Formats: structure tokens, C-alpha cells, sequence
């Protein structure tokens, strides 16, 4: 940050997994906000 | 330049992880379908 | 010099695991903006229904379809021989 | 998509629908009543969600935007019986009414 | 299809599997008149 | 509407959708930098 280079590890964090519900139907993530 | 382009292409291909929603697949039988062949085994003795 | 690959094999494993976890879904909606937490077996049966197999057949032949799918997944092992074209392609890339 | 002129080709501006905020909605595979010949319906380009417009009162919402609406023949299709469908005895949608 | 569940009694079957079922609005759609269509009186 | 947005939502958020589209078209300018991959491809073709 302009003294010594640092070594970091690449790691892709996938979005939080939607665990299925044990109810009759299923749970769906429907958008409420959007962009183009 | 060739190596940089290859790295960029592979990063572009692997970038789908960051914007892909998934569900936690059950270990072994998923209902009646056996997906043990395609799943990474989990062993506590050593590293993943 | 042979440069190391951009990603660790753990990152490739994460990519393939995300691919495996992304298979299940609604598979009937107009777009790709919503994610439905439909289990894998339900998604496979819905894919079969979309193929042209009615729900009566799917409900009757549940265990039969599951057993055939498991037999196919088990027979996936035998394809890693020199006879298979895709394995030949893998070895050809390695040889190149 | 809009295509403009680039020095040695065409430059494409791909405009896409990107959602930012999501809502967890209780959805149903389908709904139908209790008749000797059953009459089961499924959503068209959407889901049968549970949340009220502002439980056994099911609404219809679009795939790409959450907005519950009354279930009619405009946004539902008739399908054969599926055992995962919700059996409705009260608050039947007009498609499910005999 | 024509075969019975177990002729002028017509059933519906899926493309990928033969299993005759009664014809309803779930598996049929309304279309304009076609000459090759079967004229049913019973 | 074909994407999966019902006509009620489209009628309600007409100006909002138009404003978001205009913001996207106005932000299209920012992509003509060395960070973008497509602009890098354009310059790569010129350089070749
Ligand atoms: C599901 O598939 C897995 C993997 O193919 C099966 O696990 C194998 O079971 C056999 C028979 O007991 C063992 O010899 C193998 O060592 C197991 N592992 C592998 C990797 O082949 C499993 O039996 C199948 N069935 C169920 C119900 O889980
Ligand atoms: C809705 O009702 C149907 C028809 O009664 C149910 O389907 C039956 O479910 C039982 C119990 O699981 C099975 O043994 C039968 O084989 C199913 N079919 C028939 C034709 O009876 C269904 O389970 C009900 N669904 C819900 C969500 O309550
Ligand atoms: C079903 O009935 C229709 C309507 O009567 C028939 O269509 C006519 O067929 C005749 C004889 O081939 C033609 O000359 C006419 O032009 C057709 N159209 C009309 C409007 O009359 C049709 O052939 C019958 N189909 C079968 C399979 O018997
Ligand atoms: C969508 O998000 C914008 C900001 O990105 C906000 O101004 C607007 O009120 C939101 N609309 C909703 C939540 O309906
Ligand atoms: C939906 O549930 C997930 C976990 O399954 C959670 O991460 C997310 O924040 C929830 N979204 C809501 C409550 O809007
Ligand atoms: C709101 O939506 C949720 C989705 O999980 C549903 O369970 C709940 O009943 C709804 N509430 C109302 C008041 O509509
Ligand atoms: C069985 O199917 C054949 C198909 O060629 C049909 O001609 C025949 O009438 C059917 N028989 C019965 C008893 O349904």
C-alpha cells in the first residue's frame, strides 16, 4: 500500500445455499429489486 | 501475452462460482438417486 | 519454465461442486433470475416430465427410474478405457 | 443487445436483467381441489407463492419479480395429477372451481 | 393413440413412453379445423 | 414481460425501469478502460 508484497489465496465464495424445506412445496428466491 | 490470455479465459470460466446459487446435496443418496460417485468424500481424519 | 496453473485443484473441486449443486432447480420458468430450492430427485423427475413422460408413468416407475439412473452412473466407470473417444481426447491433450 | 462499430469488428452492449435483492417465498408445485376426477393446475412462467398481496391462500408471482397476484386462467395451465401438488379444500382459485 | 389402457376410443400418451390416458384439457389444446383430424360422433 | 415480469409490475414501475435502463446506458461509457476485457480485446486486435 504505497512496503512488502503480500501473498493471498484465491477463494470464490459461492452465494449462500438455499436449503430446501421439508414442507409440502419448496422455497424460491424471487427478486424484489433489480438493475440492468 | 499467451499466458495472460489463458489466465484471463480461465478466470472468466471459473467466475461462474461467485454468481451461482446452489443447494446442499445430501451425502450419498439424494432421494433415490445415488450421487456418491460425483461427490467429494468427506473424511475427518485428514484434510478435505 | 512450466508455469503453475492459475487455480489450485481445490478451486477446481469447488467449481465442480458448485456445478453439481446448481443442477437442481425449477427448470420451467421464463428466466434465470429466480432460484427454486427443488431437490435433485424432483428436478430429475421434472426433466423427465419435460422430456415427454407423463406424471402417471413417473409416479408408477419411481424406483425403476432411480435404479436405471444408478446403473448408468455405475457404468460411467467403464468409460475410462482406450476404446472411448473422450478418454482418448484427454490422453491426446496430455500428449500434446 | 446493442451493436456498435469497433475498429476491427462489432462491439456488443448486452443489457440483461440483474436482480439485486431476493425474497424467500413459500411456493407450491401446483394446486388442485378434492373431486372424483381431480383438476390440477400449474403456474405459467411463474410460481404459486403463498405470501399475501399486502397458509392456504395461494397467489401467482412472476419468475423475475415478486408480486403476488390472484391465480386465474391467464397465469395458470391445467396439468395431470401430481402427488406433490397442494390439495385445496378452501380458497379455491377460479380455475379450480367447479 | 388408439390402444386401450388395459376403434373410436382415443387416449393420450406421452411421446417418450407408451401409457394411454384419458384425453382431458390437461394434455390437449384447442386448434383450428384440420381435414386430417378424426371426426368423432361417439 | 417475456423474461418473467408480469404486466402489473411493468405498468407500476414504468418510470423506474426506464430510469434504470438510462442509468445502464449512461454507465456504458465507463467500460472503455484497460480493466474491461472487451476493450482489451479491441486493443489486442489493433495490436495484432
Ligand atoms: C451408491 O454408490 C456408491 C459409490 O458407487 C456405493 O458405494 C460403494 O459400495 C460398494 C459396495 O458396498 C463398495 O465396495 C464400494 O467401496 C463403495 N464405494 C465406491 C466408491 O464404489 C454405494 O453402495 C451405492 N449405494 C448406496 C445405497 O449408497
Ligand atoms: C394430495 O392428495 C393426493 C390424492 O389423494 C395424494 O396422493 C396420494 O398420496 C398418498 C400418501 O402419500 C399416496 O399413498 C398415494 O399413492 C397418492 N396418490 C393417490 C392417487 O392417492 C397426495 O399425497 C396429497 N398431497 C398432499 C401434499 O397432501
Ligand atoms: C372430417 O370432416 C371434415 C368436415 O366435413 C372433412 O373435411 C372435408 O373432407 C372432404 C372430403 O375429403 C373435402 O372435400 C372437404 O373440403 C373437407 N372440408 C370441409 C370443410 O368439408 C374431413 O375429410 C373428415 N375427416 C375424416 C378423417 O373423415
Ligand atoms: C430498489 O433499490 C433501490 C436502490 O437500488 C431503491 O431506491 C428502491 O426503493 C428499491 N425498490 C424496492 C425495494 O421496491
Ligand atoms: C433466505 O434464506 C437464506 C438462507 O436459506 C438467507 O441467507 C437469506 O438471507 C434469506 N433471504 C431473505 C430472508 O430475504
Ligand atoms: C409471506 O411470505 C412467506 C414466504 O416464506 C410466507 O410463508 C408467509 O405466510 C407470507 N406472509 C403473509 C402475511 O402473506
Ligand atoms: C392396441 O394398439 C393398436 C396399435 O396399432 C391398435 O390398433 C389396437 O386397436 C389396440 N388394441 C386395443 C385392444 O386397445
Amino acid at each position: 500500500t504505497i512496503d512488502v508484497f503480500q501473498i493471498a489465496t484465491l477463494n470464490f465464495t459461492s452465494p449462500l445455499t438455499l436449503a430446501p424445506i421439508n414442507s409440502t412445496g419448496f422455497v424460491v428466491a424471487v427478486p424484489t429489486n433489480f438493475t440492468f | 501475452g499467451a499466458n495472460l490470455r489463458q489466465d484471463e479465459s480461465i478466470a472468466n470460466l471459473f467466475s461462474s462460482i461467485k454468481t451461482q446459487n446452489t443447494q446442499p446435496l445430501q451425502a450419498g443418496l439424494n432421494g433415490d438417486f445415488n450421487l456418491t460417485m460425483l461427490q467429494i468424500p468427506q473424511v475427518t481424519t485428514g484434510e478435505r | 519454465k512450466v508455469l503453475p496453473p492459475l487455480y489450485d485443484p481445490y478451486m477446481e473441486a469447488a467449481y465442480t461442486s458448485s456445478l453439481l449443486g446448481s443442477i437442481a432447480g425449477a427448470s420451467w420458468t421464463a428466466g434465470l433470475s429466480s432460484f427454486a430450492a427443488i431437490p435433485f430427485a424432483q428436478s430429475i423427475f421434472y426433466r423427465l416430465n419435460g422430456v415427454g413422460i407423463t406424471q402417471q408413468v413417473l409416479s408408477e416407475n419411481q424406483k425403476i427410474i432411480a435404479n436405471k439412473f444408478n446403473q448408468a452412473l455405475g457404468a460411467m466407470q467403464t468409460g475410462f478405457t482406450t476404446t472411448n473417444l473422450a478418454f482418448n481426447k484427454v490422453q491426446d491433450a496430455v500428449n500434446a | 443487445s446493442f451493436a456498435i462499430n469497433a475498429p476491427n469488428g462489432l462491439y456488443f452492449f448486452h443489457v440483461g436483467y440483474q436482480p439485486t435483492s431476493h425474497v424467500n417465498a413459500t411456493a407450491a408445485y401446483g394446486l388442485c381441489n378434492t373431486e372424483n376426477p381431480p383438476k390440477c393446475i400449474a403456474p405459467i412462467d411463474g410460481y404459486f407463492v403463498l405470501n399475501q398481496t399486502i397458509d392456504q391462500q395461494w397467489y401467482y408471482t412472476g419468475s423475475s419479480f415478486f408480486h403476488p397476484e390472484p391465480i386465474t386462467e391467464a397465469n395458470s395451465k391445467y396439468v395431470s395429477m401430481d402427488v406433490k401438488f397442494e390439495n385445496l379444500t378452501n380458497k379455491l382459485p377460479p380455475p379450480l372451481l367447479s
